[PDB]
DNA sequence: CCGGCACTGGAACAGGATGTATATATCTGACACGTGCCTGGAGACTAGGGAGTAATCCCCTTGGCGGTTAAAACGCGGGGGACAGCGCGTACGTGCGTTTAAGCGGTGCTAGAGCTGTCTACGACCAATTGAGCGGCCTCGGCACCGGGATTCTCCAGGGGATCGGGC
DNA sequence: GCCCGATCCCCTGGAGAATCCCGGTGCCGAGGCCGCTCAATTGGTCGTAGACAGCTCTAGCACCGCTTAAACGCACGTACGCGCTGTCCCCCGCGTTTTAACCGCCAAGGGGATTACTCCCTAGTCTCCAGGCACGTGTCAGATATATACATCCTGTTCCAGTGCCGG
């Protein structure tokens, strides 16, 4: 089946904890709408980097390093993963 | 035909001081694995049809995710310091992205 | 019925009655202040602790400052002075002798760690046999502190509609306890008095007999 | 071979591996030819730089009675010092937090 | 079972470097592999200067001159003042016996 | 002799601004730019030569500088409601940008 | 020796050409301390180049700063630039 | 003595006499607008036009409204209504016949471009036999325009401490001319007068005779 | 050689150099062997690339009245263009300006 | 004396003259457009070996090209280019 | 009262004041065109290995079910913070005159960049021998919980001893 | 007058306490050995990359004089920060009820990863011949710049047309 309406699946206190890890101690009411529109932004152009390094090898699976090379080439190195 | 007795609230602003130092001492993650798990199998459908992921290369992606919201929540901050407030407002983000180069 | 009130029991600390009891905190989960070892008032009342301010309470274990701290008031017990005096309009009440400097606070309220449906048994059973139970605080949801046969001389205390004392929440070693505290500075020789606001599913009894501005107002409405 | 073998760290007086850094830079299209001290000068730098770290996260490591270091001494120990935080600037650790820090301004004041 | 090939990595290395700064602490089996990245990335960098510098200059061989140059490149201020040193001592060791 | 009413405060400001923008030319002077150069250049070695253009390719990359960080300097301005840019934006702006 | 030394020369970037270079960015109105600290942050952004082309140049046994030195220098730290050769 | 003055050769441009000339500039360095072809006022005076906020002027062959702009009116002259008439608390002054809301102008000031040496040796003449010339306007350095000898219906203009004009510079084609414009809206029939601030290096002759709350002041005065 | 010499570039239809892009590749140490359709791929993408580039600065300079094309003219056609202008992102062109731009809340009301 | 030193001014001048033909460039210019093809050749060739690096071959060939363009070029760039490139090589072989 | 005669002006003439186009004075610097040659690209073979194609094995990704408890959702009060309006005073902008270096042409000079020729020491290549490093199977053993008597202290327990209203 | 029988402040037989501390017990994740196979060390041979010495000639540094545009003080008026006060609304802290994430099992099969075999695509050599680069001849880009009769518009003037006054 196709999917659909996964973005409400971030929740209100989701984003609160977020915010007090950065350091927040006051929050707006329209914080919550402008911020799951900066988050589906971001897995876009990590997706298709990894879909294309994933297409060139010939195979069906994303694996783990895909994701770490499609990161790199953006300067967002990431260690611990291999 | 009795009461019973209830002390004095809490002041606005002390359960928001204490989350702070709770949270910026943890590592845990801060979000649901099965909520995000679904959203990226939601994107990644409008590149190729019916394709597989590894439960490793699933949880590379939420440790990015989180490293790229809590730094931007620290930029929004200092931008509501500088207009002298205490709330942040949604054009604080605008304003922290566009000097940072994305928007 | 012209002496000190009817017999109670003198007890310091709290016992448990029904299931769940202290939660034992290990010296892992307490958290850290900032204050340096410096002059004469580390971790005092007028500096800034950062314990202090969000109302927690420091573990000489774990405080930089070491013994000098002064923020260990809930397991020192030094309870201040004012003992017991018959009070003419109520039954007895308390009297203080000498000033306190407003910041301060007075001895801690103790008692039985009652549950919910006990004390709703309670209830009823003083209402079936004429007690009309005046003894119960809440501190945490099916957890209740009851001060009829244990207390000190906290449980000898009236209500007013403008007082000079204050029941704040504090949290030592992992354990959510209760403190009185003075919210005006008080001349020496005169009644303290602390507010408390009833939650009762009954009926409304009587008004606040004092002689104030606002002192008439109500028994659960203001 | 006619004499008693002996390694190339030996000779230098190193711990990492000169022969493999000599093979890794052979295979890894660099240059058409490759000199004689190249690697031993690479291993010897690349050796300074893992004890300069190891030294501080063991020191974050004492300051919590623990024996054993997990990775969030490895991010404590470099976001403190102004050198390793300038060569790590864009790098994420995983499993490692942030540093504690409030701002002056949002604390409860009398 | 099959007894899967090889792989190799640095996480030897690192433990005998562990002992001479702190003979009696561990280290955990995911604290390896971000020492692992630490060492492969930080390798890149340097050959991959080194490989520039060489070609602006028309040479094809790269020897301990062009390292030098690269580590003061890449390394910070009081960084790149220790590892020279090191490096320096080491090829002199070495070229002697 | 009589004379016109001046100009008013924001004109002679607002009209410049307008050629300013329009013009492709070099804004410092050529002689105080090169012997600041050719100082500090002395604590790294001593007897230098420099080429005619690789002077002129410094001050280039500088104005290049200095003119795009005085239009994000302009912005933090405006959200504290000001028109007016003091020594406290440009250093919002570059702790921002990941400088200092 | 024609060993001419050079001091106090970060004061030929006058006032008029600060407010030259900030009404090309759209200023309007302008303080009184931007001019004492716009020195200091190009004296900051000079050094790090003149550095990294000092270096490129030791390398090749020279005397000379060529206007190749420079555009590597530059290149090096993401600021690329066309015109001058490349 | 009471009717229309001695005659005044009438000149509508601005000629030259010393050696400054006019600055015919090319189609290269005039300065072109933004606004769209759009209702009754492009380039108007309700309009937000770039070119007419900053005191320029268009040129029919860069706006891009071609010949419907309406800030083309140095180089037409429809100048409006108030020819000359007399005056009886001063010499002439002019009266109109309809209201003119704020915002339009009055005739352009023109007169002959003599340098600062020629109005020195003109006004110590004037001095020296007592004719006390009082017609110059200087508009840049060693540029004054004299409308003494010549002129328009603007040179026959007077002094008020409250007036209703205003005397602003505006460029155009590359020269800088000057123009009479109208403070705020007035009436028909009264006579239209302007405030200049005179800059004297002798002496103050006199006290302006007009009346009203504070047109006591001076000639020179601020 | 017996048969007449035909450049590699006839036949494929290009303006570029393939021979010349060939000894680049095999001359600048990127790999250990170079396939035969490689450069006659990089020629043509080379020269659609630059043959757009051109194309709006031409544009640009006509909007002036002019005939030649000078820096200025490359930096308002690349300025201007969404994709472009993401291309060339951290890129600085010598004797090039900046765009015409003023804020609304600086104009006088 | 004085070798040589090789450009693109030549093709360059070759392009224009089909999309302008009544228009010049100067050497202000010429020197710009130079640096653009420089830049680009060494961007594309760059990831191409690194591709072939990470799956464990030694040949570089036009699949690898044309991977590589779609990571580099945004948007519609790419996909003009990814048609352009398949037509030469296409009329290439088949001669 | 009619004619003579002196008196007078709107308007154009002569010579001139002055506004627009046209025939030389002479420089003028940079993009667009010819021509020889020298090096680099095209044609025609041969030789060895890198990548393509087909089977075989087993690991790991996907899907379904049941139970328990922690987290998300919803509705209330209330006090504190965002925002608008005034008022005062300091500091930045516009204009004018005097003082100071930047820019533009020369003239003389030598330091060092760039190219050519010779020649010795250094890195790729190949065959033979042996030990350093990776995978799988095992211990040992210091960590979190249960006892567990019983410990320095306090506490419920009613008990003894100084002290009286009448008792004697 | 002395004291009887009860009477409330000191006093301690077990107790109870949590738990200072002194032992079992079940624990996964770091440490440890014993084969074993393939990648690093030893020993010669060969040919090209790079070091070193000369020599030619560009171009970077220094000095001198002249003209003029840009930098520097100084005065004055007003528009813009910055602090203070009052109102109201929207975000935080608390209780109840509802929903879906987690954890532990079981089951079926798709596709990732080796291993063997064969063929065609690329590097390496010799010939050979024309494309691209440096230098030299040529036509404007048509700018900018002065003289020069005289193109229509402003004006001192001299004989000419109306006009009023003196006279016969
Ligand atoms: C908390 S108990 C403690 C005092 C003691 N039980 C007594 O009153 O004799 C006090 C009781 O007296 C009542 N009370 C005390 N002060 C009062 C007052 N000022 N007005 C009304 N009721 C009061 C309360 O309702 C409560 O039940
Ligand atoms: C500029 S002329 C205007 C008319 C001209 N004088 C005429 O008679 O035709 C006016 C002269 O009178 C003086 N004046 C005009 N209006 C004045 C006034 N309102 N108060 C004092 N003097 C005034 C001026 O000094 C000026 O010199
Ligand atoms: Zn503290
Ligand atoms: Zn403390
Ligand atoms: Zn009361
Ligand atoms: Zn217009
Ligand atoms: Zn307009
Ligand atoms: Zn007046």
């Amino acid at each position: 089946k196709v999917l659909r309406d996964n973005i409400q699946g971030i929740t209100k206190p989701a984003i609160r904890r977020l915010a007090r890890r950065g350091g927040v101690k006051r929050i707006s009411g329209l914080i919550y709408e402008e911020t799951r529109g900066v988050l589906k932004v971001f897995l876009e152009n990590v997706i298709r980097d990894a879909v294309t390094y994933t297409e060139h090898a010939k195979r069906k699976t994303v694996t783990a390093m895909d994701v770490v090379y499609a990161l790199k080439r953006q300067g967002r190195t990431l260690y611990g993963f291999g | 035909t009795g009461g019973v007795l209830k002390p004095h609230r809490y002041r606005p602003g002390t359960v928001a001081l204490r989350e702070i130092r709770r949270y910026q001492k943890s590592t845990e993650l801060l979000i649901r694995k099965l909520p995000f798990q679904r959203l990226v199998r939601e994107i990644a459908q409008d590149f190729k049809t019916d394709l597989r992921f590894q439960s490793s290369a699933v949880l590379a992606l939420q440790e990015a995710s989180e490293a790229y919201l809590v730094g931007l929540f620290e930029d929004t901050n200092l931008c509501g310091i500088h207009a002298k407030r205490v709330t942040i407002l949604p054009k604080d983000i605008q304003l922290a992205r566009r000097i940072r180069g994305e928007r | 019925n012209s002496r000190k009130p009817p017999p109670y029991k003198h007890i310091k600390a709290n016992k448990v009655i029904g299931k769940v009891q202290i939660q034992v905190a290990d010296l892992s989960e307490i958290p850290r202040c900032n204050c340096k070892p410096a002059d004469e008032n580390p971790c005092g009342l007028e500096s800034e602790c950062l314990n202090r301010m969000l109302q927690y309470e420091c573990h000489p274990q774990v405080c930089p400052a070491g013994d000098r701290c002064q923020n260990q008031c809930f397991t020192k017990r030094l309870y201040p002075d004012a003992e017991i005096i018959k009070t003419e309009r109520r039954g007895w009440g308390l009297r203080t002798k000498r000033s306190i400097k407003k910041g301060e606070f007075v001895n801690e309220y103790v008692g039985e760690l009652i549950d919910k449906e006990e004390c709703r048994l309670r209830i009823k059973r003083a209402h079936e046999n004429s007690v009309t139970n005046f003894y119960m605080l809440t501190v945490t949801k099916d957890r209740i502190i009851d001060a009829g046969p244990k207390g000190n001389y906290s449980r000898f205390m009236n209500h007013s509609c403008n007082p000079n004392c204050e029941a704040q929440k504090w949290t030592v070693n992992g354990d959510v306890r209760v403190g009185l505290f003075a919210l005006c500075d008080i001349p020496a020789g005169m009644e303290l008095t602390f507010n408390y606001n009833l939650d009762c599913l009954g009926n409304g009894r009587t008004e606040c007999h004092c002689g104030a501005d606002n002192c008439s107002g109500f028994l659960g409405v203001r | 071979t006619r004499a008693k073998a002996k390694t190339r760290s030996s000779r230098a007086g190193l711990q990492f591996p000169v022969g493999r850094v000599h093979r890794l830079l052979r295979k890894g299209n660099y240059a058409e030819r490759v000199g004689a001290g190249a690697p031993v000068y690479l291993a010897a730098v690349l050796e300074y730089l893992t004890a300069e770290i190891l030294e501080l996260a063991g020191n974050a490591a004492r300051d919590n009675k623990k024996t054993r270091i997990i990775p969030r001494h490895l991010q404590l120990a470099v976001r403190n010092d102004e050198e390793l935080n300038k060569l790590l600037g864009r790098v994420t650790i995983a499993q490692g937090g942030v540093l504690p820090n409030i701002q002056s301004v949002l604390l409860p004041k009398k | 079972k099959r007894r899967k090939t090889r792989k190799e990595s640095y996480a030897i290395y690192v433990y005998k470097v562990l002992k001479q700064v702190h003979p009696d602490t561990g280290i955990s089996s995911k604290a390896m592999s971000i020492m692992n990245s630490f060492v492969n990335d930080v390798f890149e960098r340097i050959a991959g200067e080194a490989s520039r510098l060489a070609h602006y200059n028309k040479r094809s061989t790269i020897t301990s001159r062009e390292i030098q140059t690269a580590v003061r490149l890449l390394l910070p201020g009081e960084l790149a003042k220790h590892a020279v040193s090191e490096g320096t001592k080491a090829v002199t060791k070495y070229t002697s016996a």
